[PDB]
DNA sequence: GATTCGTATC
DNA sequence: GCTACGGCTATACGG
């Protein structure tokens, strides 16, 4: 019945072998559970870095056969006030082992959207019995957890997951699924991804999904930017230098014709032209003022809706007038 | 009977148009049963709706919809309660066996689908409850958000969903189904016509339908039998005449603040909307070539900021008359 | 239907059920459906769990017409379906308990000749964890104590009156025919203690084992520190008992057996808290010492 | 071997630190609540923490209740930590003024609620308020007279969600007792202010003279003078004063005095934003340190009103016109922040910081007010009836609908010079 | 009894004031049938709602304009309700913020081609009209909504997609004093001429309740007549407006900005709209000769600013202040 | 914290 | 017949 899953549930790494990228955090973990003793952790970093996958295989671990009855899970799916905190942690947290197996592991995940009172009345319950128990917490804003709590937490920092961690786990499904990808294609998915596992497996299905024969036929770059409507690197250029070279009519011929041929959406191309400017000369100190709020205005603006037209109009116009700080 | 845009609501995912992307992978899943767990998001009027009931149609049948498919939209109460209750419970109760000839002319997939429409304006209290719900439950349940912004979209919701988003409807995009619908309601148009109905009703179909059923009443009720002119569509819309429009030009050409403000109280006087008059002046001054570089641009900021300071609603007139005093001084 | 049993009295299944009302009031049960009947298993924070078994005999109209699977396993709610079977009489209402498979309602119906009810319940996915983690292990038995229904239900009520913040087991045997078993309270009163008699028809059997469940040794004293919140889960139970079977082993795991067709048999098991305080178990046993 | 505030406790009435105009008000006002005739039944005494409101009240009754009781002494306090077996704790303050009003002739004894009941608890609030109210109106002939010293505190940050306000950000008497209660003619409520440096400095000269030996033993009493002025110019407060002095006089070593920080107040707080702090010269530290302290009472809308409304009174006035226009510019911008705390910080920082540039000695500032916005509401909630009003009856006589916006701007002030005129004629 | 309602037409062929917005509405009327949802955007006065109440007396025959006020209550939120044959009334304005849960269950109510009519929908919150996106869309087959709006710049995209956009434009000078003076006629003031009703209809900016107000309210000061010279008796506020623009104008100090904010708080107390506060502020300061063409210019960028600031925000006072300040130090 | 008035005292 | 108990209920508190 696994088939009849989305690829980012069914590729949940369930071993600690399988959680590619963060390595550090795996040795560190490892040695840690090795030498028996395990510090309160506290997982942090952006979504979809594997904080979740990372957590429950290591519990799988350590508690075989039984990471049901030792190990706890409370999630913002679930009500976790201040009753819940004094009740049913702390009756977890305060009883005996099953079979004095070792200490039982309380994962908190998503740990940032709680209360500041439960987050408060949680620390002496993790000093209390840190003999048996050990707390995992789980996070994706640092600024919503109590300094004290994040005191007394091991911190551990999932950064976004690198290149080659995301090429073996591309690979790992292409192998799995009887699937070819271009490697251009596989570079798209790594821009796109930008360090999220979930975004690769999800745009991955979609193009196998898209294809009319997902066995004989490769999964090109064409491909991965139709299935999720994203715009090509050749056609963000082809705006960039219109915007910057020609006059005002031919670069809004230009703008409509790339945003009407392919329906690529305007925020997508103001981020790629933000990429694209990001590696530019750019002497004077001033362009990189006007270009930045600018942008972000009409970045701003957009995600409250208005005309498509004005606003693209304000991209080429703003763009023009902070490359005039440039002479 | 019933309005033009509910009775042509695509009933089937192949009446869905220029929406290719999305309804492809819609339809090749619905052959297989790993649907993911699904982001809708686009201009209104887009066809998102339609499209999951579309959906939700093929792959259970009228039966079955009932008992595997929950609804819950903007209308309903859709706080951190209802989601971590309702949801929950729904996700968590398995899917009810199909009866034999649901197997037999429906695919009949193992998941349930729970649609959340118009889900940018949950609070983000509210969709934090939804990201393990979404995770857990994910082999008996799957989750369809549909939104107008993915910006209101939290990003873990926005990562766990898979980013189907729907193209705006053009004048190349739905101009086919415009034309059905006009071949089908025996609509006469001129040559030219539906794409100003389309242009005016930019990244929008359900507009330019109603534009189009309005257009067809008012022929009829002429009597004459002749063909719906593009005029007429352009004045029902709500679009300022051309004749207006270069009038309000030439009182910002002579920059006199009396007469710009003048001419402004008539204007707002003839009851025009802002939105309509700032867009053709944005098509009027962008196009035209006499212009140079530095005052298209000026120009260009000063209508970005017109629009924002209008979309936040505020008085049309004192905008209006902002800009256009901004352009005689420019 | 894959299953299908028909009933006539309910105030026995009523009761059976009503024995679960003291864990969680409103959530989710799970049904074990097999040839020797149905049973009930709930179990509250991972500490303590409930299994309730009701005989085929019970019933008169079983089938267990599935062939599929050894056993059938089904997750609803608690206070719907004890609803359902407290709906009493004037003429015998003959249940009709059924579950057609997967994908099925557990449909409950009742027909009182003028009446003909029916109900039916959607059922949830699964616990999705091992059930089977509270079971203790019969091998490192400390002791096992048997105490008659009504005065163990009468300690517990005593207990929850007073309000018995904490609990404790106290258990020893001693050479000279003389049994020790009571439990302690920690409650807003301070250490409090209920001694339960000696005489056989209270306490029929007490065996102090030393962690092998075979030699019985005197003077050595078993201490369980047990939350009285999860203590007082079985204390309606016991009051519908006739005799009460107390096992603990060194793991800290409390088994209870309630019995009161074979009667009904309600096996529970409670952990044991973890006992922060050192001097705690020596004061308990400075104050046993009287 | 026990706490200095005790012990060396006020023993008669010149001992107890309060001012002469304060004591001689408040001896006036209970001599004329124990008269037969009953102007005033209730004594509504308020203050900060700690200045002399519970320990002048004993005295006084010490001297007062004994010579007008009858004949065939002390104070009633009512004591919040009895939880009577049948009685629901809102019944505990019912029963409590219920049974103290049989305490006239023979019994007579004073009434004195210094511990308030559970007031966060809106139910057993309006209950309060509902009983101290019947007891102005009771018809009861003679009441014995009552005494409630509501203690101010700003009360701190808290995790309830909505609970209304009020009582959520300060326990002064008004976010207890409710405006009739206030307002009514037999309430007199004698306000308290923190205790003056030179009664402080007196009564710690006392404890310190009463207890020297050790003084002098730890090299203490000729560094007296200094810690006992330190101690009189940090703090109003006598209680902690004293506490400080006898944990700086029982220590052996070099720690540093520290006392209680008080909370600063709203009008004291507008004036350090628009004005400024003599004690500190830079803006940063003050506005870190008054954010810091007190941020339930910079966050309400009501500090922004109060700048916007009280920035008029630096040289009377007669500052630059473009002063004022950044001010409210920057004030504009901030209520267009929705709460966030830069906003708060901002629109504090930049009246300072404006307030600076053109400080100018030798000019005369004016007096301060609190926003006139109340006043605002209730006038528009009575427009608000006038024009329900207008239009119930507009739609009673004919079938004619009117929008409200049209009743604000163009029917509402047509109405009476068209309906009233006409009916001159008749 | 007013000549507002009293000379109110009831019917399509009654109004003669729009001419192709009658014929228009006689159009949509031919099909009561296929009804879209209609938005009705244009300058107050213009009789948008009776253009409403004629177009569904057509529908529904006659009685629409019939009253059957009652009262209704929400979770308490008890706003009254007028009801009549085939016709509802929602307002706004007696429910801010708070409108979302009263119209939701106004609207499942009503639905149980039945038509409500919610007027100044531009006093919707953004909350309600997210509700009613969905609303309108979902029972499309048992209600019609039909909203008027001076203008539909706060509406949502897909509540004005939804929906039917008709324009109603203002009364022209000729033809509003063609209806005083059948106004006139009907109950004879002797008007001494007929220029005085053309100065009253310059004097109403195109309001043609404003006109009728004004028309009977000279006509009973000069004891049912009229006069070349009468006086033109404008709104009390709209007088205070033009006295605080004086005193802007002539006192450039920080007391008269004290004195400005109290007459400011008395509008606001007078239940004022702020953002028609500014408008009529910034357009009368516009109408003094002595300031130069930069002055106005500053003037109208800040009254900009100053109210989508207004309109991006809680408290009104800060903001009118704000603009008062700026401009007069513009004028300095 | 700033203003105005008011005693009380060295 | 009265009891001791099961179910009902008014309710102070809960979050
Ligand atoms: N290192 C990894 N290697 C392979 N797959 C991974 C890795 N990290 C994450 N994934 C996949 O991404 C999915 C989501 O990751 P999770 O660990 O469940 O959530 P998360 O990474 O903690 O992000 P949040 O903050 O919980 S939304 C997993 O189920 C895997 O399929
Ligand atoms: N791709 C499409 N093909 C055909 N008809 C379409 C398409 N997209 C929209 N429509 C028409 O639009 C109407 C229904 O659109 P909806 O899907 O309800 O609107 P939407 O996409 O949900 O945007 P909203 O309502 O603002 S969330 C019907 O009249 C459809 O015929
Ligand atoms: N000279 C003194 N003057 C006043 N209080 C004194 C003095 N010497 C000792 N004390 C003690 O200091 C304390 C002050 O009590 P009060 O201030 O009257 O009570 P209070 O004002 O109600 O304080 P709160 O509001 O409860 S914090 C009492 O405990 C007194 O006994
Ligand atoms: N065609 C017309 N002829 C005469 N009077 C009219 C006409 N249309 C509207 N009116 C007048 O307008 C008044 C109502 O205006 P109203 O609908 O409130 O305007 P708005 O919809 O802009 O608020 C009525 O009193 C009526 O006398
Ligand atoms: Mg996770
Ligand atoms: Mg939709
Ligand atoms: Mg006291």
């Amino acid at each position: 019945s696994k088939e009849n899953l989305p690829w980012v549930e069914k590729y949940r790494p369930e071993t600690l072998d399988e959680v590619y990228g963060q390595n550090e955090v795996i040795t560190t973990v490892r040695k840690f559970v090795d030498e028996g003793k395990l510090p309160h952790l506290l997982f942090y970093g952006p979504p979809g870095t594997g904080k979740t996958s990372t957590i429950v295989a290591l519990a799988r671990e350590i508690y075989g056969k039984n990471y049901s009855n030792m190990v706890l899970e409370l999630n913002a799916s679930d009500d976790r006030g201040i009753d819940v905190v004094r009740n049913q942690i702390k009756d977890f947290a305060s009883t005996r082992q099953i079979f004095s197996k070792g200490f039982k592991l309380i994962i908190l995940d998503e740990a940032d959207a709680m209360t500041n009172a439960a987050q408060n009345a949680l620390r002496r319950v993790i000093e209390r019995y840190t003999k048996n128990t050990r707390f995992c917490v789980l996070a994706n804003y640092a600024h919503k957890l109590t300094p004290a709590l994040l005191s007394r937490c091991t911190r551990f920092r999932f950064q976004p997951l690198p290149q080659e961690a995301i090429e073996r786990r591309i690979a790992n499904v292409l192998v799995h699924e009887k699937l070819k990808l271009s490697p251009n294609a596989e570079k798209a998915l790594i821009e796109l991804s930008n360090g999220d596992m979930r975004r690769v497996l999800n745009v991955l299905q979609s193009c196998k999904a898209t294809l009319d024969n997902p066995d004989e036929d490769e999964i090109s770059d064409d491909v991965i930017y139709e299935c999720c409507g994203a715009p090509r690197p050749s056609d963000l250029k082809a705006v960039l230098k219109s915007i910057l070279e020609d006059d005002w009519g031919t670069a809004h011929y230009t703008l409509n014709k790339v945003r009407s041929a392919k329906g690529l959406a305007l925020i997508d191309l103001i981020e790629g032209i933000v990429k694209i400017l990001e590696d530019y000369e750019l002497q004077n100190e001033e362009t990189r003022v006007h270009l930045l709020t600018k942008l972000a205005d009409i970045e701003y603006s957009i995600s409250k809706g208005g005309n498509d037209q004005i606003q693209g109009s304000a991209v080429i116009g703003a763009i023009k007038a902070s490359f005039e700080n440039e002479t | 009977q019933q309005p033009w845009v509910e009775k042509y609501r695509p009933k089937n995912l192949d009446e869905v148009t220029a929406q290719d992307h999305a309804v492809t992978v819609l339809k090749k899943t619905l052959k297989s049963a790993n649907l993911p767990h699904m982001l809708f998001y686009g201009p209104p009027g887009t066809g998102k709706t339609s499209t999951i009931l579309a959906l939700t149609k093929e792959l259970y049948g009228p039966d079955l919809m009932k008992s595997r498919i929950l609804e819950l939209n903007a209308s309903d109460e859709r706080g951190i309660s209802i989601v971590r209750e309702k949801v929950k419970n729904f996700a968590r109760l398995t899917v009810s066996k199909p009866s034999k000839h649901d197997l037999e002319n429906y695919p009949c997939p193992p998941y349930k689908i729970i649609i959340l429409d118009e889900a940018d304006s949950m609070t983000a209290d509210a969709q934090s409850a939804l990201r393990r719900t979404m995770e857990t439950y994910s082999g008996v349940t799957r989750f369809c958000l549909i939104c107008n912004y993915v910006t209101r979209i939290i990003d873990p919701l926005a990562s766990r969903c898979s980013k189907f988003r729907f193209k705006a409807l053009d004048a190349s995009n739905a101009i086919d189904r415009l034309r059905f619908i006009s071949e089908q309601e025996n609509v006469k148009c001129d040559d030219g016509v539906l794409e100003r109905i389309l242009d005016i009703s930019a990244g929008d179909l359900r507009r330019g339908i109603t534009l189009l059923q309005s257009a067809s009443k008012g022929a009829q009720y002429l009597g004459d039998g002749k063909n719906i002119t593009s005029t007429q569509v352009e004045e029902l819309a709500g679009v300022v005449p051309h004749d207006i429009l270069i009038e309000i030009v030439e009182k910002v050409k002579s920059g006199d603040f009396d007469e710009i403000k003048k001419y402004v109280n008539t204007f707002m006087k003839s009851g025009w909307s802002a939105a309509s008059v700032v867009n053709q002046l944005h098509e009027y001054y962008i196009t035209n070539d006499n212009f140079d570089t530095n005052f298209k641009n000026q120009i260009s900021w000063l209508l970005f900021t017109t629009d924002s300071r209008l979309n936040n609603g505020t008085n049309e007139h004192i905008q209006l008359l902002n800009l256009l005093v901004k352009i005689s001084q420019l | 239907n894959k299953f299908s049993a028909s009933t006539v009295h309910l105030e026995h299944i009523t009761t059976a059920l009503s024995c679960l009302t003291p864990f969680g009031s409103k959530d989710d049960v799970l049904i074990f459906i097999d040839a020797d009947g149905l049973s009930f298993v709930r179990e509250n924070n991972h500490v303590i769990k409930i299994q309730l078994l009701l005989s085929r005999e019970l019933f008169m109209s079983y089938s267990y017409r599935n062939e599929t699977e050894d056993h059938m396993k089904l997750c609803v709610k608690i206070n719907h379906i004890l609803d359902s079977v407290s709906v009493m009489n004037r003429d015998i209402v003959e249940c009709t308990l059924s579950y057609d498979g997967h994908g099925s309602p557990f449909v409950l119906i009742f027909e009182d000749s003028f009446i003909s009810e029916r109900v039916e319940y959607s059922t949830y996915l699964i616990k999705d964890f091992d059930t089977n983690g509270l079971e203790l292990d019969r091998e490192r038995i400390s002791f096992e104590a048997i105490i008659k229904g009504e005065a163990l239900h009468s300690a517990l009520k005593d207990l929850k009156e007073i309000g018995c913040k904490e609990c404790y087991v106290y258990a020893k045997t001693e050479a000279n025919d003389e049994n020790v078993f009571a439990l302690i309270s920690k409650s807003q009163l301070g250490f409090s203690k209920i001694k339960l008699p000696s005489n056989r028809s209270i306490l029929e059997k007490l065996q102090v084992f030393d962690g092998d469940s075979t030699t019985v040794i005197d003077g050595f004293a078993v201490i369980g520190f047990f939350d009285f919140t999860s203590f007082d889960k079985i204390r309606k139970s016991t009051k519908i008992a006739s005799k009460v079977l107390f096992r603990m082993d060194v793991h800290g795991v409390l088994s209870v057996n309630i019995l009161s067709y074979p009667g009904i048999v309600i096996e529970v098991c409670m952990l044991e808290k973890e006992s922060i305080d050192e001097a705690a178990q020596t004061e308990i046993e400075l104050l046993m010492e009287t | 071997g026990e706490q200095w505030y005790e012990k060396f406790k006020p023993n008669c009435l010149e001992q107890v630190a309060i001012h002469k105009r304060k004591l001689k008000d408040v001896q006036e006002a209970l001599d004329a609540m124990f008269l037969p005739n009953a102007k005033h039944r209730i004594l509504l005494l308020s203050g900060p923490s700690g200045c002399s409101k519970s320990t002048v009240i004993k005295e006084l009754s010490k001297i007062l209740v004994p010579k007008y009781r009858q004949n065939s002494h002390k104070v009633t306090e009512f004591r919040g930590d009895c939880i009577v077996n049948d009685l629901p704790q809102m019944e505990s303050f019912s029963e409590f003024l219920k049974g103290a009003r049989y305490l006239v002739m023979s019994n007579l004894s004073l009434i004195l609620i210094e511990d308030l009941p559970n007031v966060f608890h809106i139910d057993t609030r309006r209950r309060f308020q509902q009983l101290i109210l019947q007891w102005l109106y009771s018809s009861e002939p003679l009441l014995p007279p009552l005494v409630i010293c509501i203690t101010e505190c700003e009360i701190p940050e808290n995790d309830n969600n909505y609970r209304k306000f009020g009582i959520d950000y300060t326990f002064s008497a008004e976010t207890i007792m409710n405006k009739e209660i206030l307002m009514h003619p037999r309430l007199k409520r004698i306000k308290f202010n923190p205790i003056n440096s030179t009664l402080l400095k007196k009564h710690l000269k006392f404890i310190c003279v009463q207890n020297m030996k050790m003084l002098k033993e730890k090299n203490k009493w000729n560094k007296r003078q200094e810690v006992i002025d330190y101690i009189a110019q940090e703090t109003g407060d006598i209680r902690s004063a004293i506490t400080t002095l006898q944990f700086w006089a029982t220590s052996s070593g070099s720690l540093p005095i520290s006392t209680r920080e008080s909370t600063i107040s709203y009008f004291h707080a507008i004036g350090k934003v628009i004005h400024g702090s003599h004690s500190t010269n830079n803006d940063n530290e003050m506005i870190n340190n008054l954010f810091e302290n007190s941020n339930n009472l910079l966050s309400k809308e009501d500090f922004k009103l109060g700048i916007l409304e009280n920035y008029n009174t630096f040289n009377k006035g007669e500052f630059s016109i473009s002063d004022a226009s950044s001010i409210v510019d920057c004030l504009s911008e901030c209520d267009n922040m929705n709460g966030l705390p830069e906003s708060n910080e901002y629109g504090l920082r930049e009246v300072r910081k404006t307030f600076r540039n053109i400080s100018k000695q030798g000019h005369n500032h004016g007096t301060v007010y609190f926003p006139r916005e109340w006043k605002v509401r209730k006038l528009q909630n009575s427009f608000k009836v006038q024009a329900e009003d207008w239009l119930n009856v507009s739609l009673y006589k004919y079938n004619a609908v009117h929008s409200f916006r049209n009743i604000t701007l163009e029917f509402g002030y047509y109405a009476p010079l068209i309906r009233k005129c006409q009916s001159y004629k008749k | 009894s007013l000549w507002v309602d009293k000379y109110r037409p009831k019917s399509l062929n009654a109004l003669s004031h729009n001419e192709e917005l009658t014929n228009f509405l006689k159009s949509l009327s031919d099909q009561p049938r296929d009804l879209p949802h209609l938005l009705l955007y244009g300058p107050n006065g213009t009789g948008k709602k009776t253009r409403c109440m004629a177009l569904l007396e057509s529908i529904f025959g006659p009685g629409v304009y019939r009253l059957k006020i009652d009262v209704r209550q929400f979770v308490k939120l008890e706003l009254n309700v007028v009801s009549s044959p085939y016709h509802l009334e929602i307002t706004p304005s007696d429910m801010g913020n708070n409108d979302r849960i009263v119209i939701q269950e106004l609207l499942k109510e009503v639905a149980q081609y039945k038509c409500v009519i919610i007027n100044e929908a531009n006093s919707l919150t953004k909350d309600a009209q997210a509700a009613l996106r969905r609303t309108m869309e979902k029972y499309s087959k048992n209600i019609r909504l039909i909203m008027v709006c001076d203008s539909m710049s706060p509406i949502i995209a897909p509540i004005k997609s939804r929906c039917l956009l008709i324009r109603c434009p203002a009364p022209s000078d000729s033809e509003i004093s063609t209806i005083l003076s059948d106004v006139v006629t009907n109950e004879r003031i002797q008007l001494e001429t007929k220029d005085i009703l053309k100065r009253i209809a310059q004097a109403s900016n195109g309001n043609l309740r404003v006109s009728l107000l004004m028309l009977e309210s000279m006509a009973l000061n000069n004891e049912l007549a009229l006069k070349s010279s009468s006086p033109i008796i404008k709104p009390d506020w709209i007088i205070v407006i033009h006295k605080l623009t004086r005193k802007i104008v002539k006192e450039r100090s920080v007391n008269s900005l004290i004195e400005c904010r109290a007459v400011l708080y008395d509008l606001l107390a007078h239940c004022i709209p702020a953002n028609i506060i500014l408008k009529e502020l910034t357009f009368s300061l516009l109408d003094v000769e002595t300031l130069n063409t930069t002055n106005k210019s500053s003037i109208i960028e800040y009254s900009s600013v100053f109210d989508e600031r207004l309109s991006l925000g809680n408290k009104a006072i800060f903001h009118l202040e704000g603009f008062i300040a700026k401009v007069m130090c513009c004028l300095d």
